[PDB]
RNA sequence: CGAGCCCCGAGGGGCUCUCGCUUCUGGCGCCAAGCGCCCGGCCGCGCGCCGGCCGGGCGCGACCCGCUCCGGGGACAGUGC
RNA sequence: GAAAGGGAGUCGGGUUCAGAUCCCCGAAUCCGGAGUGGCGGAGAUGGGCGCCGCGAGGCGUCCAGUGCGGUAACGCGACCG
């Protein structure tokens, strides 16, 4: 619709049932969560990494 | 140890404004409202188009103040003439007068409100 | 328009406050969307680094 | 031992690209409004520049405790006020009403105020101790007045602050104050201040007149240059012996 | 953390880059966690740093000091005659 | 600073000598307001344990409850911030 038709919308007519919904696609929706988990895992990994290798002098 | 300035910019700081306290009223007495309501109508048009409104659409035609609106108009009408009214239309004519078309309540009726006016 | 280079929108955080800042610099050839580019002296050589 | 485990430490590492930094203090670093960055540039520029000896004579200050004393000997002979002059003259009118008459009564001895007062008080070589503020913003009022003073040979004393004068005089500001005849109790102490201010004033008039002021650079220039000083002097040290 | 500069007793100060936390990903990132010191109220061991429960403040976190915001020119440029 | 740009929401029939998307008739719709809250609906009204009660169902206590469905695209009348 028209932007001022949307302030007499329901709430439902604007957005879809999802997080970022009505704001974003599912398929980036999915690609973030997949990129936001897989790098939070490598952070772990390399700060698992630097601590076994500062291990030595 | 408490005073810190956490943003890069110096705004100029809020001081109080008093209010105005006058020690004489600049005019003496307050100017009297000259378009009170027999101001605001003037008087009622009597044309073959104007009883044509009166006898069909429970319609009062009246030549009124320029500077009259709607709602001085319902209110001047309602108060001179003891009669509610449904609503006002309103033109200004070629020759610079304003004309007001009040359509009158259902429970009024237009045809002897504008022979208790003297219109008829 | 009026100008043969391209130009690159660029987005930044900004290290002071909670906004993200936008820049519009001249585009190295080579450099494309999605690609990241480091400005700074700690920055390497790459192409698009500042 | 009570503790609830789910509370733990969520600290945040302020690095370049890391979260964002805290509201610190940023005073050094604020655009200040353009009255307040030309009262702080002068005030550098005083510091920049050779301040002549006769400008620079205000810096000299008497330290805390002199003036300390020398304010307090000084209320003792503040000026009347206006409420008490009032009620002096109701008594003078009430006096000679019934019966005395005239009556002097031996007007008191007050500190004499004003630079127009304090200069011909001096000319005059009825003065016997002269105060001068440190901060009469046109300094050409009190310039003349330590080698007029040191010239007639009454001590003369620099303090700080005009306002401390004012506050003497009741009034917001004097440029200088002046005693002449003091009272018998306070001769002794008035004695003791003008011995320790002529020791520090009109004796050593001579590189007073000499002591040029300012000609100091600022702690980035100073810190640069002895860093290069330091620099050089390094390797003299491994040069020698 | 560091190469360990150099003393080395293997301690360690004078002595250098560091007086740094961000580079494989088209994510996220503010309005402080934590600690410490206090100030109230509640019921209440009813001996006080003393039982616990609802609130509020400060400090460290986020080093100290300082005289130009930072940088580039500069007694030249420039301006007036 | 636009009666041609952006800009919510009015249509059908009748009517005059000359007016109508403006009057009349009939169907709607937008924006704003409601402090004393206009009515409904949603939130939101379930489980556990003891009892009473032939069963169903009632009593007391304790614990939940800022909605729900579809693998998904997405859907349902609302759906705190
Ligand atoms: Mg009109
Ligand atoms: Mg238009
Ligand atoms: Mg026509």
């Amino acid at each position: 619709v028209r932007p001022k038709v949307l302030m007499r919308l329901s709430k439902t007519k604007k957005h879809v049932s999802r997080a970022y919904g009505g704001s974003m696609c599912a398929k980036c929706v999915r690609d973030r969560i997949k990129r936001a988990f897989l790098i939070e895992e490598q952070k772990i990994v390399v700060k698992v990494l630097k601590a076994q290798a500062q291990s030595q002098k | 140890k408490k005073k810190i300035r956490t943003s890069p910019t110096f705004r100029r700081p809020k001081t109080l404004r008093l209010r105005r306290q006058p020690k004489y009223p600049r005019k003496s007495a307050p100017r009297r409202n000259k378009l009170d309501h027999y101001a605001i109508i003037k008087f009622p048009l009597t044309t073959e188009s104007a009883m044509k409104k009166i006898e069909d659409n429970n319609t009062l035609v009246f030549i009124v103040d320029v500077k009259a609106n709607k709602h001085q108009i319902k209110q001047a009408v309602k108060k001179l003439y003891d009669i509610d009214v449904a609503k006002v239309n309103t033109l200004i004519r070629p020759d610079g007068e304003k004309k007001a078309y009040v359509r009158l309540a259902p429970d009024y009726d237009a045809l002897d409100v504008a022979n208790k006016i003297g219109i008829i | 328009p009026g100008r043969g280079a391209p130009l690159a929108k660029v987005v930044f955080r900004d290290p002071y406050r909670f906004k993200k800042r936008t820049e519009l610099f001249i585009a190295a050839e080579g450099i494309h969307t999605g690609q990241f580019v480091y400005c700074g002296k700690k920055a390497q050589l790459n192409i698009g680094n500042v | 031992k009570v503790v609830n485990p789910l509370f733990e430490k969520r600290p945040k590492n302020f690095g370049i690209g890391q979260d964002i930094q805290p509201k610190r203090d940023l005073t050094r670093f604020v655009k200040w409004p353009r009255y307040i960055r030309l009262q702080r540039q002068r005030a550098i520029l005083y510091k920049r520049l050779k301040v002549p000896p006769a400008i620079n004579q205000f810096t000299q200050a008497l330290d805390r405790q002199t003036a300390t004393q020398l304010l307090k000997l000084a209320h003792k002979y503040r000026p009347e006020t206006k409420q008490e002059k009032k009620q002096r003259l109701l008594a003078r009118a009430e006096k000679k009403a019934a019966g005395k008459g005239d009556v002097p009564t031996k007007r008191p001895p007050v500190l004499r105020a004003g630079v127009n007062t304090v200069t011909t008080l001096v000319e005059n070589k009825k003065a016997q101790l002269v105060v001068i503020a440190h901060d009469v913003d046109p300094i050409e009022l009190v310039v003349f007045l330590p080698a007029l003073c040191r010239k007639m040979g009454v001590p003369y004393c620099i303090i700080k602050g005009k306002a401390r004068l004012g506050r003497l005089v009741h009034r917001k500001t004097c440029t200088t104050v002046a005693f002449t005849q003091v009272n018998s109790e306070d001769k002794g102490a008035l004695a003791k201040l003008v011995e320790a201010i002529r020791t520090n004033y009109n004796d050593r008039y001579d590189e007073i007149r000499r002591h040029w002021g300012g000609n100091v650079l600022g702690p980035k220039s100073v810190a640069r240059i002895a860093k290069l000083e330091k620099a050089k002097a390094k390797e003299l040290a491994t040069k020698l012996g």
